[PDB]
């Protein structure tokens, strides 16, 4: 049981560093450009609701 | 067992435990030594008893 | 799966709305960010930095708002957005915090999952007044024979555990928590003190010991450990008793009983000192902040035995103060001593002389005291107070040609002192306190050899349990010793002494 829990923590940390790799991939994409538009229109909706 | 998610060893040690379940078998070894002991003891006990009872009435 | 839990967590993030007031740090040094912005800030409001650090706003200055970082300075940096959480310091309070080791924020530092709580209540809530209280009339037994008899402990009342450094001060306290298990097991809400131990400035190693001992004695199921460890920063350390008090207030508000042990306010003092000095607020006596009296007084007045209009409840408290060289003279001790209502003064010499608990009877006082003593226990221990008093006076006479009267005092006194030794972390039920003390009072223990006192004690108890646990059950349930019981008890002691 002890090693099973330890292994779960280790898996989570393996996937944590894999998440950093995915973040770098996302910031590579021109999704980086396209999501600025997504933020823009979403903010237009938000700010108009004010 | 429902704690362990790696369970394929709980079935193993369960079966090993239930296998070796008469871990140590029955013992009554005081049945030859207790009866022999009881004979010598009884003989002496009755002798003493009769002796001191006899002396009391004397 | 590890994937599924992570997937739930990512899924649980989604969108936001207008950040009401941004700030930009002007300068951050010493954990004192001085922020430009936050125009409409509420006093001591919780504010969230870009780094995610949380802060309070102790100084609201005429153009800068001096946030105090709850986090480490490393993470915060100049010009940071300082979002306004917009909620003054409040902590979840409810029933679920029982058996949850939580830090000041309420985040389980033992990972016992999201807190179940019935409210989040401010930690600056002001104490109940004059008329919202009704005088103490409910004992709290600590399972320490000396504490229960020599300095009886009530409810809603406060008494110090003021004593020399690392004399296992926490041990004296922990014993009380253990004894609460017996009463806790019962179903009556009258018989339920939900203890809260407030570990202030205590090293994580210490808290590990605390956690294990409490778990070992199954205490967690009426315990809460509010933990502000040594590492945890000076805002947390400052707000740690305040936070803890709020948790207690919820129980108190429900009209239940509970015991909150602030250990130690000496480290609380240091934290306020750190905050004030770093915020450049006027310094004061013994380099403790000018308003340190005000801080301690605020905390210690929260503890209250409520009125019947407020459906009598309590929040018994036991502050712990660590004396530096035994100096009651020292500014932080003097203040606390004045504020509290009774003191228990543990003494290092006694500890060394093997008396454990090492409570120095002379320097222990209760100003509520015998008002909340068990009636049975009161009866059988008026004598005890006087005998020990005499034993103290006749103590120095222990150097030859000694009066018969003095020698009588000495025999009785030495045996009593030996009797009041107890193995720490074993509490003793009141129904077993009452017999032992009765014997001593009737001086039948005077005859018993000093070396044999320890053996005698356990034997007397087992003998009583064998001989007549009916008497014991009567003592427990009637709680008032009838003449017939006092008769029987004397007989029983005599009979036991004979064997």
């Amino acid at each position: 049981v002890r090693y099973e829990a330890s292994l779960r923590q280790l898996e989570q940390r393996q996937l944590a560093k894999s998440v950093i790799s995915r973040v770098q991939s996302e910031l590579g994409n021109p999704k980086f450009q396209e999501k600025v538009l997504q933020q823009s229109i979403s903010e237009i909706e938000q700010l108009l609701s004010k | 067992r429902s704690v362990l998610k790696n369970t394929s060893v709980i079935d193993k040690i369960e079966s090993y435990v239930k296998q070796y379940k008469p871990v140590k078998i029955d013992a009554s070894k005081q049945l030859q030594v207790i009866e022999s002991f009881e004979k010598h003891a009884m003989t002496n006990a009755k002798e003493t008893e009769s002796l001191v009872s006899k002396e009391l009435k004397d | 799966e590890v994937s599924s839990i992570l997937e739930e967590r990512i899924k649980g993030v989604s969108d936001e709305a207008n950040l009401n007031e941004t700030g930009r740090v002007l300068a951050v040094g010493d954990g004192i960010a001085r922020v430009f912005g936050l125009n409409n800030i509420q006093a001591e409001e919780l504010v969230e930095f870009s780094s995610g650090v949380k802060g309070m706003a102790l100084n609201l200055e005429p153009g800068q708002v001096g946030i105090v970082l709850f986090g480490s300075d490393r993470l915060v940096k100049e010009g940071e957005l300082v979002k306004r959480t917009g909620n003054i310091v409040d902590v979840p309070v409810g029933p679920g915090l029982l058996g949850r080791v939580v830090d000041a924020l309420g985040n389980p530092i033992d990972g016992k999952g999201p807190i179940d709580a019935a409210g989040r209540s401010r930690a600056q809530v002001k104490a109940p007044g004059i008329l919202p209280r009704r005088s103490v009339h409910e004992p709290v037994q600590t399972g320490l024979k000396a504490v229960d008899a020599l300095v009886p402990i009530g409810r809603g009342q406060r008494e110090l555990i003021i004593g020399d450094r690392q004399t296992g001060k926490t041990a004296v306290a922990l014993d009380t928590i253990l004894n609460q298990k017996r009463w806790n097991n019962g179903s009556d809400e009258s018989k339920k003190l939900y203890c809260v131990y407030v570990a202030v400035g205590q090293k994580r190693s210490t808290v590990a010991q605390l956690v294990q001992t409490l778990e070992q004695h199954d205490a967690m199921k009426y315990s809460i450990i509010v933990a502000a460890t040594a590492s945890e920063a000076a805002p947390l350390q400052y707000l740690a008793p305040f936070t803890a008090a709020s948790i207690g207030e919820w129980f108190r508000d429900n009209g239940k009983h509970a015991l909150i042990v602030y250990d130690d306010l000496s480290k609380q003092a240091v934290a306020y000192r750190q905050l004030s000095l770093l915020l450049r607020r006027p310094p004061g006596r013994e380099a403790y902040p000018g308003d340190v009296f005000y801080l301690h007084s605020r905390l210690l007045e929260r503890a209250a035995k409520l009125s019947e209009k407020e459906g009598s409840g309590s929040l018994t408290a036991l502050p712990v103060i660590e004396t530096q060289g035994g100096d009651v003279s020292a500014y932080i001790p003097t203040n606390v001593i004045s504020i509290t209502d009774g003191q228990i003064f543990l003494e290092a010499e006694l500890f060394y002389k093997g008396i454990r608990p090492a409570i120095n009877v002379g320097l222990s006082v209760s100003r509520v005291g015998s008002a909340a003593q068990v009636k049975a226990l009161k009866q059988v221990a008026g004598s005890l107070k006087l005998f020990l008093a005499q034993y103290r006076e006749v103590a120095a006479f222990a150097q030859s040609d000694l009066d018969a009267s003095t020698k009588q005092t000495l025999v009785r006194g030495e045996r009593l002192t030996q009797l009041l030794k107890q193995n720490q972390y074993s509490p003793l039920a009141t129904e077993e306190q009452v017999p032992l003390i009765y014997a001593g009072v009737n001086g039948h223990l005077d005859g018993i050899e000093l070396s044999r006192i320890g053996e005698f004690e356990s034997s007397f108890l087992s003998y009583l349990k064998s001989n007549h646990n009916e008497l014991l059950t009567e003592i427990r349930e009637k709680g008032e010793l009838s003449k017939e019981l006092l008769a029987s008890l004397k007989s029983a002691t005599e009979s036991f002494v004979a064997t």
